[PDB]
Order: structure tokens, then C-alpha cells, then sequence
DNA sequence: ATCAATATCCACCTGCAGATTCTACCAAAAGTGTATTTGGAAACTGCTCCATCAAAAGGCATGTTCAGCGGAATTCCGCTGAACATGCCTTTTGATGGAGCAGTTTCCAAATACACTTTTGGTAGAATCTGCAGGTGGATATTGAT
DNA sequence: ATCAATATCCACCTGCAGATTCTACCAAAAGTGTATTTGGAAACTGCTCCATCAAAAGGCATGTTCAGCGGAATTCCGCTGAACATGCCTTTTGATGGAGCAGTTTCCAAATACACTTTTGGTAGAATCTGCAGGTGGATATTGAT
């Protein structure tokens, strides 16, 4: 019966960037769409990227090319750094 | 009595409606139109109210954006009055009709 | 009670496109930055809008029938729109 | 016990993102790094739009971000605008803009 | 070196339609493109139909709804007929 | 031993279409009829293009179908032209078409 | 008394002519350099398959030809027969390539 | 010359001709070179990303075909 | 409107690039048997959507008056098409090393698959909280009128 | 140029639904820890086919010349849409009840996923085969001036 959303996360991120700002449910719904949409575009691009290369595994490497194929320049540059960083940090665990 | 010159209230309206987000088509009429069209594809169908809302939000954003294109077309011909030939040209290049 | 009939009738729907009024059409044009409108624009907008709705609704109902459901849901519309390249944020999709 | 997002130093849920990749049949297998990376990208872009939106809210002297703030944010930023060029934000409105030729003397 | 294609089948089919007709190298390449493209669109649409309905199987029901969302008016009706024919025939065997 | 393609009465690869489906990551499982149905539809669409392409070949006094004949067949057909609306057929040219306003005084 | 075809008559001739054929219209080599040049700005020391460069030319010319059709409708819309930079611009604007 | 300049007025005019254009403003030519440049920069940027991801050094027709698909400019008859 | 200057169309022959057919391999599909799982059916439920009803005011329709828009028409400069003489360079073979894309075998790290301990995200919710929606009006522009 | 008619923005204040805070239940999830299978990089070398210099050579890009006529500006006025005011229709709002439908739970079996060994349909390179590109030129046809 129970459904999901990135709501709690979007809220955590909202507070880091604007601590005194809130978000209406409608605005949060839109935010939830955005994440799901970007999630699909990226996963889909990664999925076919892997297929083209006869790979059966989607790795952070595929996510990265996908992000580069998908995002507009300046956005790609930053997202790729935040992603390379996260993975690297992750590994040191 | 007072009379604003033709074009003045028009520009005021443009500033007014570009400053807001309210849907511009009456709800109920819009709704009947949806059930009417839908009834013609499949009979006995009910709608979640958000379903009608989504259609109205998608329909209005589509028409508003189509009016922008249409407007560029009229301005292209040195007119300020949009016409069916302007809508026709915009849809042709968008690849909707062609 | 579950006998002769069809369980009461809701009035026949006809000519509803005429509900999209001249004033409404002008309001949308205003938001689109239009200052002057030829008299013939109204019927043309109605026809354009009718083709637009037929297209989306036709797809929505297709997902609806597919789920063996009798209620067109917001998700059905959302997928319909995505399908036509008119992604909508804020309704679950 | 340590959430897999916390060692990645992320707010977005790496586990969740990891299951969605599975549940979606994007590939036979999903490497351990993939969900960490994708969740960092999602978190990034959402922080990016929350930043721009919060500013638009603050300009209208509002405390809570509504859809028109998200719309103002996206349409005023070239990149986000292109990223969402075929997307419609419900209740967002359009950018105030009037062609010069239509203006008075 | 082994490289699959639908060329032979395209060619068998060609003969069933224009027995005394041939096809250039390039044209046959185009036809192969076509079959792959259409295959992808139908599979993919079918793939999300199954996901929207929280279904783990892609049956001919999905292929059918897919064909309906994808093919223009008359093209869809005919395709659906052929599709149904073969399945019916395939079971009667 | 019998080709699934023959039991279905098809020229198209019911078996490979089935394998292309498993391997494409479209869903966990692939039902029995799916590949049959899809094969059937791919054959149908091919027969349709070849038929029109063919006639296009004849009309130009030729007997073998070249890309141009595929183009004339597709762009001349309302429905196919829509299905292939955002597809470019290599070496196909364009349909003869001059805006009447461009024609000389008559 | 030399013979002169009227302005526009040779133009319509080139139209029927080129709308009949399917051969490329940009000299192949000049095109090869433009492609190599461009790719270079992305990754140096690159090699291209033959068909690769051919695919790009087919794509490029199909794109331009179609844009010209749209550009022509925009000129005609403004009651002209000469296509101009702004006609190309209005077409790309309405298609979504600009902004 | 900048290579782009290798795309001549006669070639352009020819394309325009197949496009059914009858007259042509002199500036169209430059405007067309810019448009073409932007087109090729887009497809090739994507094609190369595919090559680069494939840990390759050659751009194949499939990289181009995939880039074009990716750009909604699907091309037939070069694989795919 | 008759030549007259020119470009496009159309007939016949013939040999080769490119299509079709033939010739055995083998990756892949088909056949049989065991194992695992999905999703329609039946039966009870519970939210949601449909259809009223009643009141009232927001917004649609209609009719009048005229401002000014857009298009018809006349004018005329100079931009672009047709033609042509000059020569630069793209195109056609095609033959020749080697950067590279691939095919083959080996195999560690990385990714299942499954049973278990443990936390976190979602939902209901009474509580309280509190941003801001909705309604009024003068000060400040800016006309439209005279 | 002076003066009255007016729209919008920003401030004024309480009215309450929509957002935020616990309170806490509590499972579907995520994390942890084994046993286990495997995708894909790594070292390796063959058959591609990509870069390239030779370079004859005519097809095609280019610079200049002459004027045809297209675009752009200007002038004008019919009449179409903008502004507004009056009448009143119908959408909007908010509370209410009824049923048909959707969604959750349990179950039986038809259907699909393996796992493995047997049987060819499809592919590649070679041998056989032919459709149509091309060359020549009067015939047909369309264009332009006197
Ligand atoms: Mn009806
Ligand atoms: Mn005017
Ligand atoms: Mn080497
Ligand atoms: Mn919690
Ligand atoms: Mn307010
Ligand atoms: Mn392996
Ligand atoms: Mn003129
Ligand atoms: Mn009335
Ligand atoms: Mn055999
Ligand atoms: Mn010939």
C-alpha cells in the first residue's frame, strides 16, 4: 500500500542550501518527478551504453559516460566530479 | 468617459498573465471536453480528478507555447496580429502537421 | 435492481469544444505574449486543442485498458504525455 | 552498522538507488560503484535546482518554494533549461517576456 | 567474424511480394536498420508497459498494446491482425 | 524438430526474436507468444515497405529496389511516413516538390 | 545577340534536377577535413572508419536540406522568395534548436 | 582556409536547391556554415564519447549512428 | 506568335561491378525433463469517483464606437542570378606498411544467491505551528482629453 | 502643458488549510556475514582496413560583368479587432449520499525458467550470374526575343 519518494532526501538537501526555506507539497512533487526522470534518463543511457559494448554489467564507468552524454556541459563537469568523489570516498571504506 | 487606446489593455493583460500560474480555461467546461473525447474511444470510464488536472496543465502549457511560436511567425511577416496561417506555419515546422 | 436498463443515464455530451471560450483562448494567448488576435484564431485553436487532447487521451486510455481498469488515472496521463514527448512533472510522473 | 550512503558522504540513498537499478532491468548486473555515483549525481542536480529555486523564492519574499519558483529557476538558467527543455512543470507559468516590436513608443 | 542480420528473411519476404524483383546492397542494409528500429521501439514500449503494471513478464498482450501505441492508425490494425493470426496458428501446432 | 517460425507460418525468425528479447533486458521473463507476435508484426511491416518500394522500382523501369525506391515508398505513404517521421533513409533524396508561388507567371 | 535565360529560370531547373537525384552535394574531401578538424577538438589522434565519415555526410546533408525546406516556408510566409538568415533563425527557433 | 570554408557557396546552393529554394541572400552562406558546424560539433561530440568509452581510437559508423539516434536524427543503412 | 537557342528525354548495345546462388561448417535453436514462479480467479473490502442540490457572483456574451493595423499599390535602388573565361584541387587507382580492432585462453576481483540481525522510511495524527491567501485603498505614475 | 480617470504595487491584518513536529507502530529495506558463480580485463597475435604519398587530369570552384526584378519603404484608407459597458448565465463551491471499482490476501497450475544433449538453419567465402550505368544525338520540349 505504502509508496516511496525522495522527499526526505530532497528536504535534507534543501536545508543544506537554504536553511530557512521550506517547500510546498506541490513543489516537492515536482522535485520528486525530476529525480525519477533524471534517474531514468541516466540509467537508460547507461543501459544501452553497456549493450553497445556487449557488457552485462552497468558500472560507475557507464553511469559516467551517460552523465556526459546527457547533461549540458557545465552541469556535466560538476556532476562528474561529485560522482567521482563519492565513489572514491566510498571505496576508502 | 475614459478610454484606453487599443493595445494598452492588451499589453497590461500580457504582463498580468505572464506573472501568474492560474489555469486559464474554466475547469468544468474543460472537463466535459475531456470526458466527451474520451467517451468516443471507450465508453463507461471514470477519471481520477488529478487525471483531468494533468490533462489541463499539459493542454495549457502546450497552447501557451504554441502561441509564442505563432507570435514569432506573425512578427516575422511584419504583423502584430496572429492569424491561422501563423499557427499553421508554427505547427508545420514543429513537425506536428507538416 | 440489476434488471431492465443500464442503471440510469448521464446526459449525452455534445459540442463541448465550444466550452473553450474566446475569452479563455485570449487569456492563453496573452500568457503567450500575444497582443493582437485575428477573429479566425478561435476556431483554429479549438481544432488544434481537439487534436492535442485526442492524441494524449487516446494513449492514456490505451494504458488504462491495458491494466484492465475502468478509471483513467493520473499515471495513465503522465505516461501518455511522456510517450508523446511532453513529460509532465507534478502528478506522480 | 553504517548506511552505505554515509560512507559515500551522501544524502541520497545509495541502497535505494541500487535496488531501483536492479528492479529496472537496465543490465544483467549492477556494479557496487554505480549506485553510489548515480545517487551523487541526483543529489547534485537536486541541490543545484534547490539553490536556484530558493533564490527565486527569496526574491518574491516567500519562505517556501512553490512551483513557480522551480519554473523561474529552470527557465532562467541555460543549462537546467536545456536539461528540462522538453519538460513541463505544473503550475509553473512562463517567464515574463514581451517581444520588443509590440511595445509602445 | 560471424555477424547476424535479417537480410535473408527480408529477401524471402521480398520474393513473396515481388517474385521477380531484387534489392541493392544498400537498400537491404536500410531494411535491416528498419527491422531493428521497429523491433527496439516495440520491445521498449512493451518493456515499460510491463513495468507500469508491476509485471515481470512480457507476453504477446504487451507486444499488442505496444503495437497500438506505436503504429499509425491503419498500420496498427493490420499489424495486430497478423500478430494475432500467428499466435493462434502457433498454438494450433 | 520444427522451426517455431514455421509453426506460426512466418518467414521471420521466431526463435532469434525470442533470444533478442531475453538478451535486451526488457523484462525478467518473456512469454511464449511474444516472439511469435513480434516476429509476425516485423514481417508484416517489411512486406508493406517492400511492396511499395517494389512498385516504386517498377515505375522507374528498374527491377531491383534501391534506397531511393524505399524513400519514395515511405514518404508517399501517409502512415509509413509518420512511423518513420524522424528517420533518415540514406541515399534517398527528397520528393519532387516546388512551392507553387515559386513557379513562373502563368 | 547572346541567349540569356531569365533570372530564376535556371534556378527552378537546378531544383527539379537535384530533387530527382540522391547523390551528395558537398565535395567529399573538403567534408573529410571539416569532420577530422572538429573531432580533433574533442580527442586527438583519432581515426575514422570510411562509413563513419559517410554516415555523417548523409546525416548532415539530410539535416541541411530539410532546414532549407523549412527556411523556404518562412521566407514565403513573409511574402518573399529569397531565403535570408532570419528565416533560418526563425526555423531553428521554432524547432527547438535555439534555446 | 578554415575547412568550414571548404563548404562552398556552390555546394550550399545545391543543398538549398534540393530543398526547393529558388533565390538566396548572400549572407545565407555564412549562416549555413555556422549551422552545419554546430550540427557536426553536436553529433561528433557524442560519437566520440562512445569511442572514448569503448576504449577505442577509431570512430566507427556505429558510434555515429548511435550519436544520431541519441540526437533524434536516426539514420538507416550504416548498421544498427 | 513564329524561328531560334538550348536543355531534358529516350532508344539500343554491351560488358562488369555488384547481386545471387552454391558449398559445407557450427553457433544457435529445438527437444526432453526438472525446478521455480508468475499472475487470473474467487471473495470481502474500502477509497474514490459520480451525481445532486442550492446559492451567488465571477465571468461569458453581446452590442456600440472608432483607433489604427495590414495590405494594396506605386516607386526605384541595388542585390543576386545567369554567363563566361581562368585555373586550382578534388577524385580515381591501387598499391603499401602498420596502428588497431578483434579472436583465444587464463582467472582474480567483483558480483551473485541466500539466510539473518537490524535500521529506517512511510503512515497515521493528535498537537501545535505558522506561511501566506484573500480583501481594501492611498501614493505614485501615466495618460487621454481638452 | 494643465487636469482628471485609473491600474498596479506594496503595506495592513486575521483567517485557516497546508506544512512541520513528535509519538509511535513496524514492516519492507538495507546491512552484515558466508558460500559461490562469473564477467571482463590482461597478455597475445591474426586479418582488418585506415592513413598516405604518388599524380595524372577534368570536373568543378571562382572572379568578374551586366541588368532583371525583388525587396523594402512610403502613402493611404477600409474595416477589423480592441475597449467597455450591460445583462445575466453557468461555473464554482461546499456538503451529502451511493455504488461500482480497485486493491489487498490466499491459492492452485499453467506457464516460464533452467540445465543438457541432439539437430540444422544461417553465415562466410567462393563460384556463377546479370541489371543498369554510360556513351552518343537526333527527337521532344520548353524558354525568350523580336
Ligand atoms: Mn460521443
Ligand atoms: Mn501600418
Ligand atoms: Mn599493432
Ligand atoms: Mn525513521
Ligand atoms: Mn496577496
Ligand atoms: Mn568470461
Ligand atoms: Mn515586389
Ligand atoms: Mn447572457
Ligand atoms: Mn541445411
Ligand atoms: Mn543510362
Amino acid at each position: 500500500t505504502r509508496k516511496e519518494s525522495y522527499a526526505i532526501y530532497v528536504y535534507k538537501v534543501l536545508k543544506q542550501v537554504h536553511p530557512d526555506t521550506g517547500i510546498s507539497s506541490k513543489a516537492m512533487s515536482i522535485m520528486n518527478s525530476f529525480v525519477n526522470d533524471v534517474f531514468e534518463r541516466i540509467a537508460g543511457e547507461a543501459s544501452r551504453l553497456a549493450h553497445y559494448n556487449k557488457r552485462s554489467t552497468i558500472t560507475s564507468r557507464e553511469i559516467q559516460t551517460a552523465v556526459r552524454l546527457l547533461l549540458p556541459g557545465e552541469l556535466a563537469k560538476h556532476a562528474v566530479s561529485e560522482g567521482t568523489k563519492a565513489v572514491t570516498k566510498y571505496t576508502s571504506a | 468617459p475614459h478610454r484606453y487606446r487599443p493595445g494598452t489593455v492588451a499589453l497590461r493583460e500580457i504582463r498580468r498573465y505572464q506573472k501568474s500560474t492560474e489555469l486559464l480555461i474554466r475547469k468544468l467546461p474543460f472537463q466535459r471536453l475531456v470526458r466527451e473525447i474520451a467517451q468516443d474511444f471507450k465508453t463507461d470510464l471514470r477519471f481520477q480528478s488529478s487525471a483531468v488536472m494533468a490533462l489541463q496543465e499539459a493542454s495549457e502549457a502546450y497552447l501557451v507555447a504554441l502561441f509564442e511560436d505563432t507570435n514569432l511567425c506573425a512578427i516575422h511577416a511584419k504583423r502584430v496580429t496572429i492569424m491561422p496561417k501563423d499557427i499553421q506555419l508554427a505547427r508545420r515546422i514543429r513537425g506536428e502537421r507538416a | 435492481l440489476g434488471k431492465g436498463g443500464a442503471k440510469r443515464h448521464r446526459k449525452v455530451l455534445r459540442d463541448n469544444i465550444q466550452g473553450i471560450t474566446k475569452p479563455a483562448i485570449r487569456r492563453l494567448a496573452r500568457r503567450g505574449g500575444v497582443k493582437r488576435i485575428s477573429g479566425l484564431i478561435y476556431e483554429e485553436t479549438r481544432g488544434v486543442l481537439k487534436v492535442f487532447l485526442e492524441n494524449v487521451i487516446r494513449d492514456a486510455v490505451t494504458y488504462t485498458e491495458h491494466a484492465k481498469r475502468k478509471t483513467v488515472t493520473a499515471m495513465d496521463v503522465v505516461y501518455a504525455l511522456k510517450r508523446q514527448g511532453r513529460t509532465l512533472y507534478g502528478f506522480g510522473g | 552498522a553504517k548506511t552505505r550512503s554515509s560512507r559515500a558522504g551522501l544524502q541520497f540513498p545509495v541502497g535505494r538507488v541500487h535496488r531501483l537499478l536492479r528492479k529496472g532491468n537496465y543490465a544483467e548486473r549492477v556494479g557496487a560503484g554505480a549506485p553510489v555515483y548515480l545517487a551523487a549525481v541526483l543529489e547534485y542536480l537536486t541541490a543545484e535546482i534547490l539553490e536556484l529555486a530558493g533564490n527565486a523564492a527569496r526574491d518574491n519574499k516567500k519562505t517556501r518554494i512553490i512551483p513557480r519558483h522551480l519554473q523561474l529557476a529552470v527557465r532562467n538558467d541555460e543549462e537546467l533549461n536545456k536539461l528540462l527543455g522538453r519538460v513541463t512543470i505544473a503550475q509553473g507559468g512562463v517567464l515574463p517576456n514581451i517581444q520588443s516590436v509590440l511595445l509602445p513608443k
